[PDB]
């Protein structure tokens, strides 16, 4: 019960050979993109988003 | 049709496997080495000790285990946290025993070739970079600084200063001092039980028992302001709280969920959460309210997190605290309270469901536990915590002093003790 | 062997004028205007605008105001602080008549040609690096930040975020509304009287009285801590003091200069001073401590500063602050006192005895009243002072509430609290 | 009597377009020299110091 990830709470940095490492908790997001405009900064070396964790055909 | 087989070893170390039926096996190895261990003389320490998992060993060639995973298929991921790190591999079930011979060989006798470690310094500007392109992590890798004297106040990221000179020297002080086989506890799914006592015997004869263990993290009340050009002020409010295991920590845990820290509908107002309601009013939409919650051994932390436009912070941050304040005051609800223990039902469910995150949870809890405790046994002290704690948690947290992160344009924040 | 005319002036304009033989006259601009000022809105504005006197404006070409002014051999220069902002001029006597029409021309009509902006935007950064070469300023402005909610914590250097930001529209309102002719003050020495009251009356065309005068700066005691691989930790803590004109401020001085204030023997330890002949039986002798005190029309500071090893920092700031601590004893002896006393009078009249120092001090003192106040009425004022003062001025230091600053290793420093 | 000269302090920077800041009042220098290592830090794109308006033949 004690681990961070069941709670809100510090992110857990999951680097790895090829996966990238989504994880943690609030740290609020979505939730700020309801009320509009949260431009949010872009393209500082930046990683891409989402990662394609739906493979698909 | 299985259950986990929760074991030790006369080594010390701990071990444990659940098994599945999914044709990944997926096993971690959890050490309590973390970023509160460094002191002054080293830090980013561990920062670069998770880059190196890729590196040369005495075992393998660094092009071996690259090329080797790969072409299995297979993957590693060195998840890292301030109380733990924790290795963590996923292959097909038929070639385990390779992985987990890179696996233990990683953690077992690593060699940090100097250029190698050298070469990967400036890898670590550009881990810290991406990593703060979300402001949360730059408020709260900050924030700790802001609350803690000590042991916690350490950042899991590199500081600036030290991105160009650490050295594999330090690596391997961290790593007899910190690699203990005590510290260590081992995991399976995929993989069964009677296997994992033969392929996790090879580690016996590894590393002695016992480990280095400074260090007690006070607290303290310190600010930490930081001005910026953004718009969108973030800040955060926090008070020291008990933590971990401690009923009062369920009592935490149940406060914020009754503030609304957990994240539900798509695309609408958290009308059942107070604090969403309390700004709502208060301020005009642009906003983003919510509970935060940190639980470490030593101790842990509780305080309201905000996002707002950097005119109305003021109204926004104060309006949440005195949101708690009411219920500091015992105006509280019965039905909340429910709705809130049944977040944290479905929550709990929900972290516990996926396997990764499962693996997580089992191997995160053997470390501090030395004893799994099944989720629905969790269920009978999450159902056991009364109003009346919730009411001296709430007074806790409103009587204690207060630590403070904010980032952003700052133009009308309120310092801590002001607000 | 003449007084300085001092006189007011209907547009409010303050002027005077110190006859002298010396071929070099050397006249200068004191606007009331400082970094202080600034906002949030519109910060590090001050720190381009001294660096924006050779760019071109309305009645001259910027190669019209560089090539005349080394032409002539004379030279332009823009001292600034947190309170008066200053410009000045060096020149022979015949030549006054082009270059104060560039001062004229300088102050009263700057037009900022945005292109030629934001070439300077660059060298913001060179400029406060080159600044921050010099170990105690980078301690002391970060001093400020950590000691004042408001006004005089504004840097006198551009943040980083605002090195590319600045704009010629907020240059200009910086300059309307804080170089009005009110708060101007206009100070000759070897020009002759008269034809300063036709050139000032040149300066007298322009500008309506009364600035924006905005601000109050309230204290506070947070700290600020920066954590660097550097031996040689070096920070400062400091208490609030009454400022200025107070026999009180008065009280202050004599007592950083019981402390030693500044060595008087090159190459030599300090064996009159209290706090150097505490920490040096405190530990090793690679330190230096010394009193600090800031005097702003709103508030002044006082408090130690220190750089020492980073393992002996915490056994040198403990230390030092114990001395204040025995003169809040009532611990004092009316000699020491005395050789403080004639320390002030001689190190006052050793700064004041340079030309462009005493400048310095006319244009800084004809803003507060613009009364002068002859050095021999500053000795009264010093002779006035009594012990029992002195010993409400620590007394007021120990009891009070202190903020702290530091940078280096900080593995030993106390945190603030604990001092 | 407000003046870094006549109360030691804060540094008065005398940046210029003509001429370095170089001033101010203590602020300790030069005292720390008799103790062991004021080493003092090294060309990050350094002015000379001292700054030469004590010119001689």
């Amino acid at each position: 019960m004690l681990s961070v990830a069941s709670r809100s709470g510090p992110f857990a940095p999951v680097l790895s050979a090829t996966s990238r490492g989504v994880a943690g908790a609030l740290r609020p997001l979505v939730q700020a993109t309801v009320p509009a405009t949260p431009e949010q900064p872009v393209l500082d070396l930046k990683r891409p988003f989402l990662s394609r964790e739906s493979l698909s055909g | 049709p299985q259950d986990l087989e929760f074991t030790k070893l006369p080594n010390g170390l701990v071990i444990a496997s659940l098994e599945n039926y999914s044709p990944v096996s997926r096993i971690g190895l959890f050490i309590k080495a973390g970023s509160r261990y460094e002191d002054f003389s080293n830090l980013g320490t561990t920062h670069l000790l998770r880059l190196t998992s890729s590196l040369t060993t005495k075992g393998a060639s660094s092009f071996k285990i690259t090329r080797g995973i790969e072409a299995v298929g297979g993957k590693l991921s060195v998840t890292a946290t301030r109380e733990n790190m924790a290795y963590t591999v996923e292959c097909l079930r038929g070639d385990v025993d390779i992985l987990m011979e890179f696996l233990l060989n990683v953690t077992t006798a690593p060699e940090f070739r100097r250029w190698e470690v050298a070469d990967l310094q400036p890898q670590l500007k550009i881990d810290k970079a991406v990593a703060f392109q979300n402001p949360q992590t730059h408020v709260i890798e900050n924030l700790h600084a802001a609350a803690y004297r000590n042991a916690l106040a350490n950042p899991l990221y590199c500081p600036d200063y030290r991105i160009g000179k650490v050295t594999s020297e330090e690596l391997h002080y961290f790593v007899q001092n910190h690699f203990t086989s005590a510290r260590m506890a081992l995991i399976g799914l995929g993989v069964s039980h009677p296997v994992l006592k033969q392929v996790a015997e090879q580690f016996l004869n590894m590393r002695g028992g016992l480990g280095l263990s400074g260090a007690k993290a006070n607290y303290r009340g310190g600010e930490i302001r930081e001005q910026n050009g953004d718009s969108l002020v973030h800040a955060a409010f926090v008070a020291e709280s008990a933590v971990a295991g401690s009923a009062e920590a369920n009592a935490f845990s149940v406060l914020q969920h009754v503030l609304g820290a957990g994240p539900h509908v798509k695309r609408g107002s958290n009308t059942t959460s107070h604090l969403h309601q309390a700004v709502a009013k208060a301020t005009q939409q642009p906003f983003d309210v919510s509970a935060f919650n940190a639980s470490y051994s030593d101790s842990g932390l509780f305080g309201i997190y905000t996002i707002s436009q950097a005119t109305a912070a003021g109204d926004v941050i104060k309006a949440a605290y005195n949101q708690v304040k009411t219920i500091a005051q015992g105006n509280l609800s019965n039905t909340d309270v429910q709705a809130a223990k049944n977040k944290l039902k479905a929550g709990y469910l929900m972290s516990v469901e996926s396997s990764e995150c499962f693996l997580e949870e089992v191997g995160s809890q053997a470390l501090v536990a030395g004893s799994y405790m099944p989720p629905s046994t969790v269920l009978q002290q999450i159902d056991s915590v009364a109003n009346a704690d919730i009411i001296n948690a709430a007074k806790k947290f409103v009587s204690g002093q207060k630590s403070m992160a904010a980032s952003g344009n700052l133009g009308h924040t309120p310092f801590v003790d002001e607000l």
